[PDB]
RNA sequence: CUCUAACUAUAAAAAUCUCUCUUCUC
RNA sequence: ACCCACUCGGCACCUUACGAGAAAUCAAAGUCUUUGGGUUCUGGGGGGAGUAUGGUCGCAAGGCUGAAACUUAAAGGAAUUG
RNA sequence: UUCGGGUCUUGUAAUUGGAAUGAGUACAAUGUAAAUACCUUAACGAGGAACAACUGGAGGGCAAGUCUGGUGCCAGCAGCCG
């Protein structure tokens, strides 16, 4: 766990400068990431649970070659979602690169409410849907306490996402892991890309981090 | 809120659930009634509260 | 877009839509055809006793091989013919042939299962006692 | 087996069937 | 030779297994006492925390 | 070389009558019956069988018309059993 | 920032095909 | 009669997804889980079979209407690699 | 330094003892039209506490064995894949 990291991605060089407080201002100007390093800096305790390891296969001119497809899913129950599908010859570094490929595709969401607004909100804040293949998932938000009603796959999904409670209903063939997972994760990533009409205001925009601390960016 | 179904019913409820005692002194809301984590029903068993009381060492022997 | 009357005042043509599209799917036809009782010898009957007339081993489908032991049977509610399978292996040695037989139902309801073709029937009680009884030697056929 | 030529077996079990009514009457 | 006897004996394997009969057989605890016995097998007196609980082991 | 098989009191050597689709095959036992035969696994596709063969068949103790196929003799073992007499020698088949 | 041209020409015959299909977490 | 520019209507075409689907692809096969413009008609796994019979029209071939008993764990769509 | 304290905690012997009571008995009464049955309750009434928990399953769906012995596409199992 050798942390030398050199930072390519000038975002990285700021996060290595410690300059940037969290994600949210990242997240706030669509900030790309590319290095993974990022990611294990800003949060500090993501969990992983690898969902499904699904054997995939091609024909050459002699036998059957065979890979395997990671399908891992991070987070930290704190409001923070990634999914990660790579695919590898060895298990384990399919499985590692797909924890790479997660934790670069963390994903922010926008815990809500049921009614009545509590303390530490715990379902969704609207009804939202996703789409992969045929895989069409319906997120419904959940009265508090009702726990989250959901398929395994997507049960695990909220757990790590954070939300206590929510109900679900997935239409389509979701025997595949890969499409249904893709899906609900797009769909729990669409409640802060749908307007909620407690947010009139228009803000000033502040100004990108990497706009005001481009200086230590591209050490020379 | 406010509906006289609503606040004798539900009133009702919490004034259930405090003689009971599973619902907290301070959580009569009706929207914390709403959550109760079904451990704390079990909490009101009879060996545990002997055994919360003493008597019992190792509950299954207050069993 | 779709298709389907959806007028206020259009109840009945479109409920009569539903009326002549329910005959489509198995379960709703076979219900009221009444087909329950005509076909299928176990007349609408989760169990039934019939006589045995002989004992004949059933190939097995394709990609199994084994020769499972069946026994034919004549019931005794409607009269019909039909083979019934003999399962818990230590039995076709029970079956004594004319002797009352307790068939039920073989979990594919009244379809063939599995590698065992041309038969549908399991086999539960024989001479009153049952063959998971026998099987296990918990009890004894009376043999009358 | 092409279903043009099955009809056209089934439609000559059709005539075949309908000569022998004919012939019964 | 090829077939020890002739087939179709309808029953065959249960007149040949060798038959074995069940040793003393400690009474286990049945009811509460079996499920406080086996929450203390599995939880508190955890043997394997090696990644998989891998709980009725093949002895190997 | 392969030793012969015997008959151990519960099966029986047959002639092949015809060839019958699906497995099936019509034997000419030498019981005096027209038996019905079936070809037994580890056999079907590991030792074909055709008309005018001499095969060991198993006879079902339950249900008497059918039977399987156990084993066959490939031209040397049936002459030297109808030598001893194993087997009626009025059925007569050569090349 | 002015542009509308070049071309070739073969069909002989050829049907059929047995087992045995199964194993990825650290 | 052409050239230009504009417009109305039809067979169509090209680029593209920002929408759609399973995908081939579609400028409609979109405006659909953010499910609702009005409407008729079709289908519920595949064989049996568009077959049996009953009608019904026809000189005739046959057309329309149209199942079951039973059997089966697949048939099928699209693209991918050999 | 051979050790070895067992320095920190778990179980393994499945041996040994101090307490408790029900299921069955059962004086009596209460219960009941009469009654048993229930609630009490005298005296009994537990060591292997023989006062003995069966029913299904252990490749996947699906918690749980790639331990042992036997059969060797036979016996069978298998709701589907096998
Ligand atoms: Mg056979
Ligand atoms: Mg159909
Ligand atoms: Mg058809
Ligand atoms: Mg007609
Ligand atoms: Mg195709
Ligand atoms: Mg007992
Ligand atoms: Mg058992
Ligand atoms: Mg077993
Ligand atoms: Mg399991
Ligand atoms: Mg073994
Ligand atoms: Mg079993």
């Amino acid at each position: 766990e050798e942390k030398g990291w050199v930072p390519v991605t000038k975002l990285g060089r700021l996060v290595k400068a410690g300059k940037i407080s969290s994600i949210e201002e990242i997240f706030l100007h669509s900030l790309p990431v590319k290095e993974f390093q990022i990611i294990d800096q800003l949060l500090p305790n993501l969990k992983d649970e690898v969902m499904n390891i699904k054997p995939v296969q091609k024909q050459t001119r002699a036998g059957q070659r065979t890979r395997f497809k990671a399908v891992v899913v991070v987070g930290d129950s704190n409001g923070h979602v990634g999914l990660g599908i790579k695919t590898a010859k060895e298990v384990a570094g399919a499985i590692r690169a797909g924890i790479i490929i997660a934790k670069l595709s963390v994903i922010p969401i926008r815990r809500g409410y049921w009614g009545t607004n509590l303390g530490q909100p715990h379902s969704l804040a609207t009804k939202t849907s996703g789409k992969c293949g045929s895989v069409s998932v319906r997120l419904i938000p959940a009265p508090r306490g009702s726990g989250i009603v959901a398929s395994p796959a997507v049960k695990k999904l909220m757990q790590l996402a954070g939300v206590e409670d929510v109900y679900t209903s997935s239409t389509g063939s979701t025997r595949t892991l890969e499409n249904t997972l893709k899906a609900a994760f797009v769909a729990i990533g669409n409640t802060y890309g749908f307007l909620t009409p407690n947010l009139w205001e228009v803000q000033a925009l502040t100004p990108s981090p990497m706009d005001v601390y481009a200086d230590y960016a591209t050490a020379s | 809120e406010k509906d006289p179904k609503r606040l004798f019913e539900g009133n009702a409820l919490i004034r259930r659930l405090v003689r009971i005692g599973v619902l907290s002194e301070d959580k009569k809301k009706l929207d914390y009634v709403l959550a109760l984590k079904v451990e704390d029903f079990l909490e009101r068993r009879l060996q545990t509260q002997v055994y919360k009381l003493g008597l019992a060492k190792s509950v299954h022997h207050a069993r | 877009g779709k298709g389907k009357p959806r007028g206020l005042n259009s109840a009945r043509k479109l409920r009569v839509h539903r009326r002549n599209n329910r005959w489509a799917e198995t379960t709703y036809k076979k219900r009221l055809l009444g087909t329950a009782f005509k076909s299928s010898p176990f007349g609408g009957s989760s169990h039934a006793k019939g006589i045995v007339l002989e004992k004949i081993g059933i190939e097995s489908k394709q990609p199994n091989s084994a020769i499972r032991k069946c026994v034919r049977v004549q019931l005794i509610k409607n009269g019909k013919k039909v083979t019934a399978f003999v399962p818990n292996d230590g039995c076709l040695n029970f079956v004594d042939e004319n002797d009352e037989v307790l068939l039920a139902g073989f979990g594919r309801k009244g379809k063939a299962k599995g590698d065992i073709p041309g038969v549908r029937f399991k086999v539960v009680k024989v001479s009153g006692v049952s063959l998971l009884a026998l099987w296990k030697e918990k009890k004894e056929k009376p043999r009358s | 087996m092409r279903a043009k030529w099955r009809k056209k077996r089934t439609r000559r079990l059709k005539r075949k069937r309908r000569k022998v009514r004919a012939r019964s009457k | 030779g090829k077939v020890h006897g002739s087939l179709a004996r309808a029953g065959k394997v249960k007149s040949q297994t060798p038959k074995v009969e069940k040793q003393e057989k400690p009474k286990q605890p049945k009811g509460r006492a079996y499920k406080r016995l086996l929450y203390t097998r599995r939880f508190v007196n955890v043997t394997l925390t090696n990644g998989k609980r891998k709980m009725n082991p093949s002895p190997s | 070389k392969r030793e012969l098989i015997y008959k151990e009191e519960g099966q029986e050597y047959a002639q092949i009558t015809k060839m019958l689709g699906n497995g099936r095959v019509e034997a000419s036992c030498f019981d005096g019956n027209k038996r019905m035969a079936h070809i037994r696994g580890k056999l079907r596709k590991k030792v074909w069988m055709g008309q005018g063969d001499i095969i060991l068949v198993s006879l079902r103790d339950f249900q008497d018309d059918q039977c399987d196929v156990v084993h066959k003799y490939n031209l040397d073992e049936a002459r030297t059993l109808k030598n001893q007499g194993e087997l009626p020698e009025n059925a007569k088949i050569n090349e």
